[PDB]
């Protein structure tokens, strides 16, 4: 039995592949079933089911700002998966690699129709969109055309660059603050903003984009567990947070009428979700990011080490959660230039959550560009703004800290 | 320029001087005077400036603070030398049990002196006199420390825990609680006092429990030189570290050397300042002894507690228990906190770890054996304000169990 | 020892019980302790006691629609009146006979000031109010005149009606109800209009 499916990239998926994935979908839509999609579509926002369903205060359901989180969402994709397949699709939710540019959005999301030649009969769609039962809408996405490609240089990408980043932290803990920003961005760039869309933490669910980009998110991930694997620590087991991963994220664990799927409710143990390929027989084709091998990519990482660099960090709240924040180093005397940007997601239904740790961007290049050394002492502004245009302000947000990241000199004695 | 002793081994001669310079010290008006110095540390806060805004000047809960303090004594210790005294300002050393509290600062009234007159202790107490308030301590007998080893009080085994880590950072976590305790003992219940924020710094036990920690924390820069790395440079919290350290930069202190050295960067060669210790040694052992002290702790296996400090908004203290997945409880230990109104929020970016192992193993418990059914380990935080009700622990984040792997970067011996 | 005190009526009371009250609660107003006044006026209502103190959603102590109430007040008063007889107040806290008609308020309630022949010196009565610490404000009282004596006839009262129908419930449940409403009355009949009184919840407790 082919149980074992593989997630391809989308572009790489044959007309065929994208045929069954356009018919499966489109079923998948109409499954009123709770293992439906708009049943399935509930887990991670509204409506919020984290508190049991019958029930008052209802805080989102899906684990942001916390360690949990990419577990949580690793599974999510998995159930949208095999509902999928339960549609007859073939192959596995295709992800969307974001990081490489993007000339335009993909075809099969992005055309409203799907002429097919199977009868000739023109069809919305089912990847496009979908709609909201909920609240009488449907889902809407306004992206920014500036994600198009435009390298510094050639692979050089802000995602690139961010996901590296998140790479290159060896403890889990540290990996997944960077690691869950990044995955905000997407959210952000095609969400724009429109109310009901990848922007808004309740409304993302709805867009099936979503499942395309977790699915490139929850490959990221996987690339870091082989990294880690290469590293020589052990992929599956995580250092930090032994304890929350024991405990069980809902409503996956929920096991009853909710969650129909037998796989994610014994997998809803975040320690569990790990060793992806065994418990949830998915794979990906390829493990890579941008050309480089994980050998590759390993090596790659050591450089960026060996380079002094500064960072700022910011300690995110994530209270006023959908917003954009952009940050611009200012002279004392002179210019400011834009220090760079980051997204939160975050809906008013979210739980609060905060980052235990700080998240770090790289200053450095910007600085080299204003030739501000280090020591130089300039002010970063940072202005937070909704994603409907407004101005948040800043002022409560504690001031971020600017840290220098040296190479120790030239460690001499440790090593030749 | 000086020399830091012990208030035990300070002589009668010795202490006369102390005895006589405070007692000058506190007629001191001017804004290097007593009364002005205490400000520094908090209330009233001057620290952002004059202005109405305004938060407690010292800093908490950040890296910064151990370079804060360290700068806050030398001004005391400058203060004395002005008025004549004759050696640094001693350090009481909590770490070892106290029989009794010392004679220096309990005795109420110093009747020795050629003319035998009785005056008050200046050591003994001051009074704040913008609250036209006195200063007073409540403290707790248990301070009279008994342990299994004797030697090994809660302070020591906290110390030495802070002592074993190559991380300032995570030094600084483990080294601000130990510091904390004293203020917690001493201040007691009593608002006004060692144990609240703003008027901590009138009791002049302050600055003798500080210069203790300030002993301690040099003792780890010595070490760290022991240890071969930069005892100097800092990985993190650059960003607190860059910002001058007020009041120091302001012309209210007049003390010269404390305005440039207001960078707590500089703050970390105490050599500057001038000022040595007789002796540096924790407990009976040498630097090069703590060191070897320490690698022997690594060998065995810990299990640690992590907690990670929101910080409560008035001096709180905290308990902790383990359970057993059945009723059984523990007491796994408790550890306290200081912070006034004014304090000016601060959370620690990295974990708080405590050694839970012991205690575990008393429960005749192993770490591998499950402390509650849903993550493995669940605790129940029990959390007091010094005063009032108890805090919310909703805000607070999970428990964090932490298994240590002991293999470090030690080998017995090189090859010659 | 004279451990058992007597609570009789305020009319009852000699002018030298009324002095010693006079003088207990003024020293009574003044205890800064928790036995204090103003600490025990927290009991039942503003500052919310009950969840503990230190916290956030703070509900007002005091069992209020429930069988407990009666229970509860009856410790409230006594609390009161320990801490007078601290103060030295040789007898019990007096009650005022609502239920009879009353020709006029209580004079030791109701004249603004006590002018003792203990040394002449004119003091507010400490009866007639106390002044709430928590909100800068005073205790104010507006009644219905409408309370003075009118009766249907005699004897026969609002009042008396309504009291005399609780007392005639057997359970004791049955009769709380009944019992609480009446007890209600002279909250609203003191407070009237005034936002801070007998009339408010939180208010209530300050006043003597
Ligand atoms: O994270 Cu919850 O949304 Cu992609
Ligand atoms: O810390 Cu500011 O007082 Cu010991
Ligand atoms: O009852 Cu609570 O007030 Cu008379």
């Amino acid at each position: 039995p082919r149980s074992r499916l593989i997630r391809k990239n989308v572009d790489r998926l044959s007309p065929e592949e994208m045929n069954e994935l356009r018919k499966a979908l489109a079923l998948l839509k109409e499954d009123k079933s709770a293992g439906g999609f708009q049943q399935l579509g509930a887990f991670h926002g509204e409506p919020k089911w984290c508190p049991s369903p019958e029930a008052s205060k209802k805080f989102a359901c899906c684990v942001h700002g916390m360690s949990v989180f990419p577990h949580w969402h690793r599974l999510l994709t998995v159930q949208s998966e095999n509902a999928l397949r339960r549609h007859g699709y073939d192959g596995a939710l295709p992800y969307w690699d974001w990081t490489s540019p993007l000339n335009h959005l993909p075809e099969l999301a992005d055309h409203e129709k799907y002429v097919d030649p199977e009868d000739g009969v023109e069809k919305h769609n089912p990847w496009f969109d979908g709609h909201i039962d909920t609240v009488d809408k449907t889902t809407t996405r306004s992206v920014q055309n500036k994600l198009f490609e435009q390298p510094e240089f050639g692979h050089y990408t802000s995602i690139a660059k961010q996901v590296l980043l998140a790479l290159e932290q060896d403890n889990f803990c540290d990996f997944e603050i960077q690691y869950e920003i990044a995955h905000n961005y997407i959210h952000a760039l095609v969400g724009g903003a429109q109310p009901y869309g990848m922007a808004s933490l309740r409304y993302t669910a709805f867009d099936p984009l979503f499942y395309l980009h977790h699915s490139n998110t929850d490959r990221i991930w996987a690339i870091w567990q082989a990294l880690q694997k290469y590293r020589g620590k052990p992929y599956n087991v995580a250092n930090c947070a032994v304890t929350s991963m024991r405990e069980p994220l809902q409503p996956f664990g929920l096991s009853a009428n909710i969650n129909t799927d037998h796989v994610t409710k014994e997998h809803s143990v975040p320690f569990n979700v790990f060793d992806y390929k065994t418990n949830f027989n998915y794979e990906y084709d390829t493990l890579e990011f941008n050309g480089l091998s994980i050998s590759q990519l390993n090596k790659k990482l050591e450089a960026i080490k060996s380079q002094d660099r500064f960072f700022a960090g910011f300690l995110l709240s994530g209270f006023k959660k959908s917003s954009l924040v952009k940050f611009n180093i200012c002279t004392d005397s002179s210019n400011c230039h834009p220090a760079g940007e980051f997204y939160l997601l975050g809906d008013e239904n979210e739980m609060p959550w905060a980052y235990d740790r700080v998240f770090k961007y790289d200053i450095t290049e910007k600085l080299h560009d204003l030739k501000l050394h280090a020591e130089d002492h300039f002010y970063i502004d940072y202005e937070v703004f909704d994603l409907k245009p407004a101005s948040l302000g800043k002022d409560l947000f504690k001031q971020p800290s600017v840290i220098h990241e040296p190479r120790i000199g030239h460690h001499e004695g440790e090593v030749y | 320029n000086k020399v830091r002793h012990d208030l035990s081994t300070l002589s009668e001669r010795d202490i006369g001087s102390l005895k006589y310079a405070l007692s000058s010290l506190q007629a001191d008006t001017s804004a290097d005077g007593f009364a002005a110095i205490a400000s520094f540390h908090g209330l009233p806060a001057k620290c952002n400036d004059s202005h109405n805004n305004e938060v407690a000047c010292c800093i908490h809960g950040m890296p910064t603070f151990p370079h804060w303090h360290r700068l806050y004594t030398l001004q005391f210790e400058q203060a004395l030398r002005r008025h004549g005294s004759s050696v640094a300002v001693p350090y009481w050393d909590w770490t070892k049990p106290i029989h009794n509290i010392p004679h220096l600062f309990t005795d109420k009234e110093y009747y020795d002196v050629w003319r035998n007159k009785v005056m008050p202790n200046p050591f003994a107490r001051g009074y704040v006199p913008s609250h036209d308030t006195y200063t007073v301590r409540d403290v707790q007998e248990g301070l009279f420390h008994l342990t299994s080893t004797g030697e090994h009080s809660a302070l020591l085994n906290q110390a030495l825990l802070a002592l074993e880590q190559h991380d300032y950072c995570d030094f600084a976590v483990q080294f601000e609680v130990m510091h904390n305790t004293i203020h917690y003992l001493v201040g007691g219940p009593q608002v006004y006092s060692l144990s609240s924020l703003h008027y901590a710094s009138y009791d002049p036990i302050f600055f003798i429990h500080h210069s203790f920690v300030d002993k301690v924390w040099a003792v780890w820069q010595a070490l760290q030189e022991k240890r071969g790395l930069p005892s100097d440079r800092a990985d993190c919290a650059v960003s607190l570290m860059t910002q001058n350290m007020r009041p120091f930069h302001y012309e209210i202190n007049h003390n010269q050397f404390t305005k440039k050295h207001a960078v707590p960067n500089d703050v970390f060669k105490y050599e500057l300042l001038g000022y040595r210790y007789d002796n540096l040694e924790i407990g009976g052992m040498n630097l090069h002894e703590i060191e070897k002290e320490i690698k022997d702790k690594q060998h065995h296996v810990r299990v640690f507690a992590g907690f990670l400090l929101h910080g409560i908004r008035t001096s709180a203290d905290v308990q902790f228990q383990i359970c057993k997945t059945s009723e059984d409880c523990h007491h796994g230990g408790q550890i306290f906190v200081l912070g006034g109104t004014k304090e000016m929020a601060w959370a620690y970016n990295r974990l708080f770890k405590y050694d839970i192992t012991h205690a575990l193993h008393d429960a005749h418990i192993t770490p591998e054996d499950v402390f509650h059914p849903s993550e493995p380990f669940f605790i129940k935080v029990s959390v007091t304000a010094v005063n009032g009700t108890v805090l919310p622990a909703s805000i607070l984040h999970a428990p964090t169990i932490i298994y240590e792997p002991g293999l470090d970067h030690h080998e017995d011996h090189h090859s010659s």
